[PDB]
């Protein structure tokens, strides 16, 4: 296998491994390659990440190609994708995102989505450096380091999950179980930054990422949220902001658009809307797959 | 959304079509030159044992039991490495399942240096090719939590009694080989909920899975008579570990002489 592979450049360094951009000399297949060095024999990371990614196949999941099993190293072959979704937000900063293809982005990785919660599959690491795009308009999920197979009900997982700035309320407060709510917050999270450019809670810790979202969505108590009096790190002397309307979070967004992230971000994970749900949502009524409007 | 209202139908399907594609061969004992049920019967209870020892989900130990039966599937073992393959089965079921799997050098330690560290980890490897990466099988405690959502009022001596009973099938290929897992776990479940509240098999998980008492009746029969035998069995460890509080002592409830079936 190795040995047909001609390697291109290297594109940078993920959750594990090292990634380079590679060819296939006898196919023409431009490919993506993650190169895993072998203390503890084959992390856990990987374990996860290549079996749960051999058993989902969609189009806006990254397709794994093959695992090649070198015995020094592990070598997993992936479809080759052009950017990230964060990358195409900067070189979009002047400008903005067109609102077509913020719709068709969105609509994508809801699809996604809710493919992996029907195959009992829990992201965990959803932000925009793990949101891979082509030049044929699609917009796919990547990275499973984080990922994780759950049973139903769920039990207690790791706690230390998701990257600050797109981390559910639920993980913050020390919950006892958290579930499928906690990617439909970080998915609402990016929709708010695709739509600004800029991220929507940016916190520097725990607490100060709290008290961002409480500014914006109001400091929740138990009418809004039965039980959150009672959580882990609840703290009664938290401030008690006034929650603000949502045409002031998120200006230039239609009524639908306001509709939907509103549904994104409650509070309460069991009125949280699911990815399945919010693809028939109204915004959606007029939706396209254009292509990305700048060069990749 | 701890039980997934919008996912949990999809989610059932999918388990049942993963249950056929990660079947063991029924009868793989026979062709295995070196090995019998009684070895494996020995292996599965030393599993129990180490899963005590290190605190492990009990998931962890029906994961390795499933890699186990599929890679003696195909892979001839001799009576001295069958302890080496299972030791490399709990160490990827380990770092698959729990939060804090244990490190390489105590799975070492628990063998009683038996093999080397650069044994079991090369036992890791081929585990890993044989099985070609397909960890994520679906076991009989994916399907009993689920079916355990249709009580009446909950009832915790049900649910840990249809545990015990799930676990006790893992130690006798013959015949549990036979039975899918989520077959052994609707029997499990029959029987726990017969011996504690003299209760059924609901309608509702006749719609959910499509089995009846009628299409249960073969393994409800080889799984009582299991539980009458259970103090008399030549291996222990799961009648002592679900003597437990945290199990609610189940393992001590008498069985009922007779099924009504
Ligand atoms: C392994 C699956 N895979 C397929 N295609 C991938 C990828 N593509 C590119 C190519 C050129 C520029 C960029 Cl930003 C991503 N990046 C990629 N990961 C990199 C790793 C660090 C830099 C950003 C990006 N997430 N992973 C890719």
């Amino acid at each position: 296998s190795m040995e047909n592979f001609q390697k291109v450049e290297k594109i940078g360094e993920g959750t594990y491994g090292v990634v380079y951009k590679a060819r296939n000399k006898l196919t023409g297949e431009v490919v993506a390659l993650k190169k895993i060095r072998l203390t503890e024999g084959v992390p856990s990371t990987a374990i996860r990440e290549i079996s749960l990614l051999k058993e989902l196949n969609h189009p806006n999941i990254v397709k794994l190609l093959d695992v090649i099993h070198t015995e020094n190293k592990l070598y997993l072959v992936f479809e080759f994708l052009h950017q990230d979704l964060k990358k195409f937000m900067d070189a979009s900063a002047l400008t903005g995102i067109p609102l077509p293809l913020i719709k068709s982005y969105l609509f994508q990785l809801l699809q996604g989505l809710a493919f992996c919660h029907s195959h009992r599959v829990l992201h965990r690491d959803l932000k925009p450096q793990n949101l891979l795009i082509n030049t044929e308009g699609a917009i796919k999920l990547a990275d499973f380091g984080l990922a994780r197979a759950f049973g139903v009900p769920v039990r207690t997982y790791t706690h230390e999950v998701v990257t600050l700035w797109y981390r559910a309320p639920e993980i913050l407060l020390g919950c006892k179980y958290y579930s499928t709510a906690v990617d439909i917050w970080s998915l609402g999270c990016i929709f708010a930054e695709m739509v600004t450019r800029r991220a929507l809670f940016p916190g520097d810790s725990e607490i100060d990422q709290l008290f961002r979202i409480f500014r914006t969505l109001g400091t929740p108590d138990e009418v809004v949220w039965p039980g959150v009096t009672s959580m882990p790190d609840y703290k009664p002397s938290f401030p008690k902001w006034a929650r603000q309307d949502f045409s002031k979070v998120v200006p230039p967004l239609d009524e639908d658009g306001r509709s939907l992230l509103s549904q994104m971000l409650h509070y309460d994970p069991n009125k949280r809307i699911s990815a399945k749900a919010a693809l028939a949502h109204p915004f959606f009524q007029d939706v396209t797959k254009p292509v990305p409007h700048l060069r990749l | 959304v701890n039980e997934v209202p919008d996912y949990h139908e999809d989610i059932h399907t999918y388990l049942r079509e993963m249950e056929v594609k990660c079947k063991p061969k029924v009868g793989y004992m026979k062709k295995q030159p070196d090995i019998t049920n009684s070895m494996r019967a020995i292996l599965v209870d030393w599993l129990v044992e180490v899963g005590e020892e290190y605190k492990l989900q009990n998931e962890t130990l029906h994961l390795a039991v499933n890699y186990i039966d599929r890679f003696l599937s195909s892979m001839s073992v001799l009576r001295g490495k069958l302890q080496l393959v299972g030791t490399a089965a709990m160490l990827l079921a380990s770092k698959f399942e729990e939060i804090y799997p244990p490190e390489v050098a105590e799975f070492v330690y628990i063998t009683d240096d038996t093999y080397t560290k650069k044994q079991v980890l090369r036992m890791e490897h081929l585990v890993l090719k044989v099985l070609a990466f397909d960890l994520a099988a679906p076991t009989i405690n994916q399907f009993l939590t689920q079916y355990f959502l249709h009580q009446q009022p909950a009832n915790c001596k049900v649910e840990s009694l249809a545990m015990f009973l799930g676990e006790l099938s893992l130690i006798d290929a013959d015949p549990y080989l036979k039975y899918l897992p989520s077959v052994i776990a609707a029997a499990a479940f029959h029987l726990a909920l017969y011996t504690v509240t003299g209760q059924s098999w609901p309608e509702s998980l006749v719609q959910k899975t499509g089995y009846t008492l009628e299409t249960l009746k073969p393994c409800l029969l080889d799984l009582h008579q299991t539980y009458l035998r259970a103090p008399q069995h030549a291996q222990q460890s799961i009648r002592e570990k679900y003597k437990n509080s945290k199990y609610h002592g189940v393992s001590l409830l008498n069985p009922p002489e007779t099924l009504n079936v």
